[PDB]
């Protein structure tokens, strides 16, 4: 269509393999980066607890409540209770879930993150929901208890980002590669006898054309085309963990236009 | 007959209890099952007694005087009644 | 990382690596005397004290299982008889703090009041630490 | 020890993947390190997650009160 | 309705005051561990 082009090779509903072409390195990179950074999610991040007996202490099971995955589609219409008005927290900044278990079977009862239940008004919207993609549908075993072994908690799942915690990650892993025939010389290889038999090619060589001894260096060659590939934890649609990430990273630059301008007050 | 003082035990030694308990006896004794034993338990805490080297006893050995010495060897015999 | 020191990834540090707990077990008895004089465990005041918050302490001079300590606040209040109250309690480290995670209460052969309590804390990795 | 939610270095759920695991071995009698491929664990930093966890809880669940 | 001690082993709900032994109602075992209280604990989910 217009600037940067793409043309998307692969892609399911867990990964987006594609190919990102006349773009900035520069940009490619600070794409990668707000991928993994600083998109908004929900996670759960307090956990009050009620009753537990189980061989886990109490924030050990709350560090997992936090990275289990939620529901973060909405996410963008929900506020970081520190902007919220509400002394503390709502149903306009956060969601709560609860967990209740025992051990009723003599056979180890197994606490799965369906087991949540909200009990905030979800106000309508996609939103806190413990994403499972697990083939039972039990998604992220929680942790186990034996006989009379009773697990009572209540979770608040807020709006973060990557770089007040991994928990609100929602990237989890990004290939990037270029210049798979090092033509840019971006790299001088080890080796004993021959660089080329030793250090293996990449799946990314056919997609672009081989060197070929005779032509001279090329140092006027930039750098465009990226072999990138966005995996998901779930939390959000891997086409979206690009998409916002490509608005987000956006957003940010608009900041400082917006800061120079009230700046121009004096 | 008559009583003369108490014995602290060896864990996991015959005299122990431990011994010939077995996985679930013991969970069921809150010991742990992989423990191996082999120490005391005085007044609360788990005490190891460390082995002791030493020469051994009732040998001969023969060793030389150091120049300044009006001996010039000497047989040595450390004699214990074992 | 230069000189023998690393540099450790953080996103992971957070999805749990390298994260430990650490107990602590601080402990107290009840002395007796050949001519009966006991020492006690409640909740103390007025009637030579300590200076951390005493609060915490129920009344049978210990600390519930899932409270919160930390600073010098006290784990363990108990009295001294010698002529009314002298105290003899037992604050938390100075420096540590954590979750009071299980106390209990059995006699000794002499069959004086015995207790011992334990607070748990999580330790994550920071820069300091070794490895 | 219970199986840690999402593995340190990348952060990809792993959470789920335990128990169906545990089966593609005892059950599919399948090889770790094809089950591992099985479950999508691609890379070392999430198969050394997996292949190298001690699911200790067991033991200790084993206990009582 | 409420509680405060506990058996280590036959785990029971048990309690009593000052000179009421250090024993359980049943288990000899004069453990006796003093169950977690009511007052709820909050975490930070990191
Ligand atoms: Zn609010
Ligand atoms: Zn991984
Ligand atoms: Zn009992």
């Amino acid at each position: 269509e217009e600037g940067p082009q793409v043309k998307i090779r692969e892609a399911s509903k867990d990964n987006v393999d594609f190919i990102l072409s006349n773009v900035d390195l520069a940009m490619a990179n600070s794409l990668r980066r707000v991928m993994i950074a600083e998109i908004p999610t929900l996670a759960i991040d307090s956990v009050e607890v009620e009753t537990n007996t189980t061989v886990l202490a109490d924030e050990f099971i709350a560090h997992r409540l936090g990275l289990i995955p939620l529901q973060s589609m909405d996410i963008e219409q929900l506020e970081y209770s520190r902007d919220c008005f509400c002394e503390d927290h709502c149903d306009k900044c956060s969601v709560v879930l609860t967990l209740q278990a025992f051990g009723e079977s003599e056979s180890t009862t197994n606490v799965y993150s369906k087991d949540l239940v909200i009990v905030s008004n979800l106000m309508g919207r996609n939103i806190g929901h413990p994403i499972i993609q697990d083939k039972e549908g039990n998604g992220v075993l929680i942790c186990k208890l034996r006989k009379g072994q009773e697990l009572k908690l209540t979770c608040v799942a807020k709006k973060g980002i990557a770089k007040e915690h991994a928990k609100w990650g929602p990237a989890a892993a990004i290939e990037f590669e270029y210049d798979p025939w090092n033509k840019l010389k971006h790299t001088d290889y080890w080796y004993e006898q021959d660089s080329a038999k030793e250090w293996p090619q990449s799946k990314n060589c056919e997609y672009e054309d081989p060197p070929n001894e005779g032509d001279p260096f090329d140092y006027k060659a930039q750098a465009d085309t990226f072999y990138m590939n966005v995996e998901s934890v779930g939390s959000i649609p891997v086409d979206q963990v690009v998409v916002r990430g490509i608005d987000t990273l956006q957003k940010k630059v608009a900041s400082i236009l917006l800061a120079l301008t009230q700046m121009d007050q004096d | 007959k008559v009583f003369i003082g108490r014995l602290p035990i060896m864990l996991r030694s015959k005299n122990c209890y431990l011994s010939e308990a077995t996985e679930s006896d013991l969970y069921k004794l809150k010991e742990c099952p992989f423990d191996m034993g082999g120490y005391f338990i005085i007044n609360g805490s788990e005490k190891v007694l460390i082995a002791q080297e030493r020469s051994a006893g009732n040998i001969v050995q023969v060793f030389k005087k150091a120049a300044p010495s009006p001996i010039s060897h000497v047989a040595e015999i450390r004699s214990a009644l074992e | 990382n230069q000189e023998d020191s690393m540099i450790m990834n953080q996103s992971s540090i957070d999805r749990g690596l390298f994260r430990s707990l650490f107990f602590r077990s601080y402990m107290d008895q009840e002395k007796k005397y050949g001519m009966s004089i006991t020492e006690t465990f409640e909740k103390p005041q007025r009637t030579r004290m300590k200076h951390g918050t005493y609060d915490k302490l129920d009344d049978d001079g210990l600390i519930a299982p899932g409270v919160r300590v930390s600073g010098e606040d006290v784990i363990i209040g108990k009295t001294t008889p010698i002529s009314s109250k002298r105290d003899a309690s037992t604050p938390l480290r100075s420096t540590e703090n954590g979750i009071v995670d299980q106390v209990l209460v059995t006699t000794n052969q002499d069959g004086l009041k015995f207790v011992k309590v334990r607070v748990r804390t999580t330790k994550i990795p920071q820069i300091g630490d070794k490895f | 020890m219970i199986v840690p939610v999402r593995c340190f270095s990348c952060g990809k759920v792993v959470g789920d993947k335990w128990e169906s695991y545990l089966n593609l071995l005892q059950e599919d009698e399948l090889d770790e390190g094809t089950a591992l491929s099985r479950l999508g664990l691609k890379r070392y930093c999430c198969r050394r997650m997996i292949l190298t966890h001690v699911d200790l809880i067991e033991k200790f669940l084993r206990y009582n009160p | 309705a409420t509680l405060k001690y506990i058996c280590a082993e036959c785990s029971s709900k048990l309690s009593l005051s000052r000179t009421d032994a250090v024993r359980c109602k049943d288990c000899g075992h004069r453990i006796l561990l003093k169950a977690r209280t009511k007052r709820l604990v909050q975490f930070e989910a990191r």
